[PDB]
RNA sequence: UAUACCGCCAUCUUCAGCAAACCCUGAUGAAGGCUACAAAGUAAGCGCAAGUACCCACGUAAAGACGUUAGGUCAAGGUGUAGCCC
């Protein structure tokens, strides 16, 4: 997935820039798993971490 | 016998067999297709299996300023020659082996949905280079002759647009799939719509159409919804530059009459600005994000009429059941509203 | 620096005058009366696009308003003017064969061009492989009559629309004017009607050439001193 | 149909020498023929030596210079000479070139006992005639 | 490039948003003469159709 | 194994059609495209034709495309695939 594949992005809450890849600019919900691809493990990771 | 051995270009004719009765009326399959390999590529003039350095031909002329003698290649230094030659050979063959991963369309076998490129320049120095074509169907339609029986022919559906706006679609037919992209690619370009974008990302109002048989029922969305509509219409969406919009596609799913559907669609939407011209009244957008500000679209550029629009108690519009039936929450689908990759 | 002012004083000037080349004295519709411009085709012959157009039928022959014919006259010449001004390329089309040699004549003399024989299919549109790639293509099509030999809308008509071409056309009753640019509904069969024609399409493409000339030789003179 | 020497019209995009172009029955009327010698003159003897001579020197000049050859041989024979003139190609070193005449003039004159000469004639590139 | 839609609208507004979508480099020489004297009416493909029912032409006798 | 092919041919042919590249028509469907007092076709190339051989400009030869019959020929020779190697 786009977070597995690349080893160098870590999903922390600090690593604000990723994390906004990952929420929506027009309504701030964060996109389901389907919409990216990021796994389950990834994308509950990243939920934390946007929270 | 030496007299016997024919050339290169004579046993490959033969041995691969590409005019025969087998090739004809689809009476032979396409896996044992073998591809000429030219045995020539990385031969050198004067190199031998005894190892003779001829002067001149083989090895420089003068070395050190002497002319060189017939020489030969020690066993092991032919040893070395051989062996490299051996693993030049299979590199070279290991290029070709090598598959070269290619963007798959709406399905791994599918056509829909491959880009072309841009289309061809113009033989006066003009250049598309902004535009974008994308296949959209491919068919191998038939005709009988009086000769041959069943004559092939490819018919090719392409869209193109530059992504702002400008947006054709054309269909190309040839004998070869080649030919069938070109001719629809280059024609597409002399057929360009403009489409009104809202924004700069959806359509300006709703638009219900019945183009013959297909029936294309699109809705204006706010942005971030996304492309939620039938796979062509996204790829012909993309092209046009529309990023947010709904649309379902009813009746008879033709491609050439959807494609010409939508852009009969897409073409004749009013803008704000044409409705407050001909209205002659401000067009005031409520948006509720933004509570009860009235943000003013539209102005009419004339005079501004003074006689406020006729209130109509009860609208005699003609509903569609389908988008009755979902606000009082009786469609239920299975289908509907599922989680589907970013369009 | 110089290539504005040149464009300013030449070529956007004329287009902030309403009648720069004067082509109202041209015509009058008394002028117009007298060339039978009124005369149209029998009312069973009528194009249901010429109906607003008609002033009325005077015992089952339709009467073209020559009213109208005056406004949509005077923009044609106009529009006519301005690109002859322009040096633009005119082309006059017509598959009437009783003035085929008159209007050959007319283009020859205004140092424009004729088209007055059997179209063949493609000339506008398939014009860079019947022609050269780089041919230029007409700038102004001007249909002194729009229907061929068997009472249909002359191909080039749909042709010059695809290309991008403005098209103008007198119209007679039977005609349809929806692709014509600037449409001027007026008799197309009587040769004074046809002879009136020709005589104020060539003064204003005459008439708009010699203005140019002088515009550019006046900018000449003062650029210098 | 008739085959023989015959290449076929594909889409108009095959590039074809003079000689390719010219069927069988063009041999005495548009083209010529590409060896002279007397042993098929009437009255003359040794065709078939001839013809044994002719087969083998256009074998061994094609793979004596391999993609060099821009056209057929034409064979030349005057009393005891023997004349190979080739239209070859501007790819080959000239010096590879020098090279295989010497080889080819010296080795030739002692495989068939005369004295042999080859006049080759470079060209840019392949001569078309026209596009089949 | 150009659009030989001839069905769609007219010839300016054709050119007109392919000017303005950076399609055509360059406006054709006749189009600032169009905006500056435009025709009474925009020329726009329309279908005849026959009349049917009470449908009846306006023209009048002349009398 | 000619039902893998080259090569050389039969056959319609005692035919005149096969056509790349464009353009237009069908609401941008498979497809179709002519009227000379002409109404959408322009068409490289190939064949026919023309030229050439024989005693002529006649006749006879030669020539005769794309395709049709998986037509004939692995036994002219070459050759893909499979098989044999005391
Ligand atoms: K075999
Ligand atoms: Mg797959
Ligand atoms: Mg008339
Ligand atoms: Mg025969
Ligand atoms: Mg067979
Ligand atoms: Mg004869
Ligand atoms: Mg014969
Ligand atoms: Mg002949
Ligand atoms: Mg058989
Ligand atoms: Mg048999």
């Amino acid at each position: 997935c786009p977070i597995c594949r690349d080893h160098k992005l870590h999903v922390d809450f600090r690593n604000v820039k990723l994390l906004e890849q990952f929420v929506c600019a027009h309504t701030g919900i964060i996109f389901y798993a389907p919409y990216t691809g990021v796994c389950v493990k990834q994308h509950k990771r990243l939920t934390q971490a946007i929270q | 016998s030496f007299f016997t051995k024919l050339t290169a270009d004579e046993l490959w004719k033969g041995a691969l067999a590409e005019t025969g009765a087998g090739a004809k009326k689809g009476r032979g399959k396409r896996t044992k297709k073998k591809k000429r390999k030219d045995l020539n590529r990385g031969q050198i003039i004067g190199e031998g299996r005894y190892g003779f350095l001829w002067p001149g031909l083989n090895v420089p002329l003068m070395k050190n300023g002497a002319v060189q003698t017939i020489a030969q290649r020690s066993k092991e230094e032919q040893e070395k020659v051989e062996a490299d030659m051996i693993q030049q050979r299979e590199e070279w063959d290991r290029k070709k082996k090598m598959k070269v991963k290619r963007e798959r369309g709406w399905s791994g076998n599918s056509w829909g949905g491959i880009s072309l490129g841009p289309p061809d320049p113009g033989p006066c120095g003009e250049t598309y280079e902004d535009f974008d074509t994308r296949i959209l169907e491919v068919r191998n339609v038939f005709t009988m002759t009086a000769k041959e029986g069943r004559k092939k022919s490819i018919r090719v559906l392409v869209a193109v647009g530059n992504g702002k706006g400008a947006a054709g679609f054309s269909i190309g037919k040839a004998t070869d799939r080649m030919d069938a992209f070109r001719k629809a690619k280059n024609r597409a370009v002399h057929h360009l719509h403009y489409i009104e974008r809202y924004e700069d990302h959806t359509i300006f109002h709703d638009i219900s159409l019945r183009f013959k048989r297909t029936h294309i029922k699109m809705k204006k969305q706010p942005k971030g919804y996304g492309l939620r509509c039938h796979r062509a219409i996204i790829t012909i969406c993309r092209l046009i530059g529309i990023k947010d919009m709904y649309a379902k596609v009813s009746g008879s799913i033709n491609m050439l009459s959807l494609t010409q559907g939508l852009f009969r669609g897409l073409s004749r939407q009013e803008t704000h600005q044409q409705l407050a011209d001909k209205k002659g009244l401000h067009v005031v957008e409520i948006r509720e994000e933004c509570g009860p500000l009235p943000i003013v679209v539209a102005s009419p550029r004339g005079p501004l009429r003074k006689d406020p629009e006729p209130e109509d108690e009860v609208p005699d519009v003609k509903l569609d059941w389908e988008d009755v039936k979902t606000a009082q929450g009786m469609k239920r689908s299975v289908w509907s509203n599922l989680k589907r990759a970013a369009t | 620096e110089d290539s504005t002012d040149f464009n300013d004083k030449i070529l956007n000037e004329p287009l902030k005058h309403s009648d720069f080349f004067n082509v109202k004295e041209l015509f009058s519709v008394r002028s117009l009366f007298d060339a039978r411009v009124h005369l149209g085709h029998k009312a069973g012959c009528r194009h249901r696009f010429m109906e607003p157009y008609i002033f009325g039928s005077r015992l089952d022959h339709d009467i073209i308003d020559l009213e109208q014919t005056a406004t949509h006259l005077q923009l044609a010449l106009n529009f006519t003017a301005h690109m002859a001004y322009r040096k633009g390329i005119i082309l006059f089309i017509s598959r009437n064969r009783q003035f085929s040699y008159l209007i050959e004549n007319m283009a020859r003399d205004c140092g424009e061009y004729a088209h007055t024989r059997y179209f063949r299919g493609g000339m506008l549109t398939n014009a860079r492989l019947l022609f050269g790639p780089t041919v230029r293509l007409p700038d102004l099509i001007i249909f002194l009559h729009t229907l061929n030999n068997i009472f249909e809308p002359h191909v080039a008509v749909r042709d010059a629309a695809k290309m991008n071409i403005p098209t103008v056309g007198i119209v007679d009753t039977n005609c349809n004017p929806c692709l014509i640019t600037y449409p001027v509904p007026g008799n197309d069969d009587s040769p004074l009607a046809v002879h009136l024609y020709c005589r104020l399409f060539q003064t204003a493409i005459t008439r708009a050439k010699e203005k140019r000339q002088q515009v550019e030789a006046l900018y000449r003179l003062q650029g210098q001193k | 149909k008739n085959r023989a020497a015959r290449v076929r019209v594909s889409k108009g995009d095959k590039p074809v020498t003079y000689e390719e172009a010219h069927a069988p029955h063009y041999i005495a009327h548009r083209k010529g023929w590409l060896s002279l010698h007397t042993g098929n003159l009437d009255g003359e003897d040794h065709a078939a030596e001839r013809t044994v001579e002719d087969v083998f020197l256009r074998k061994f000049m094609w793979g004596t210079f391999p993609g060099c050859l821009a056209d057929q041989l034409v064979l030349k024979r005057r009393g005891n000479q023997l004349e190979i003139c080739a239209v070859v190609l501007r790819q080959l070193s000239p010096h590879k070139y020098y090279f295989l005449v010497g080889y080819s003039e010296t080795l030739l004159s002692y495989f068939y006992k005369c004295p042999v000469r080859l006049h080759l004639q470079t060209v840019p590139s392949k001569v078309v005639y026209k596009y089949l | 490039a150009g659009s030989r839609l001839e069905t769609v609208g007219s010839i300016f507004s054709r050119t007109r948003d392919l000017v303005r979508a950076g399609v055509l480099k360059e406006k054709p020489l006749w189009f600032d003469v169009y905006d500056a004297f435009p025709p009474l009416r925009e020329p726009v493909f329309q279908r005849p159709r026959v009349r049917y029912g009470k449908a009846k032409a306006p023209i009048q006798d002349i009398w």
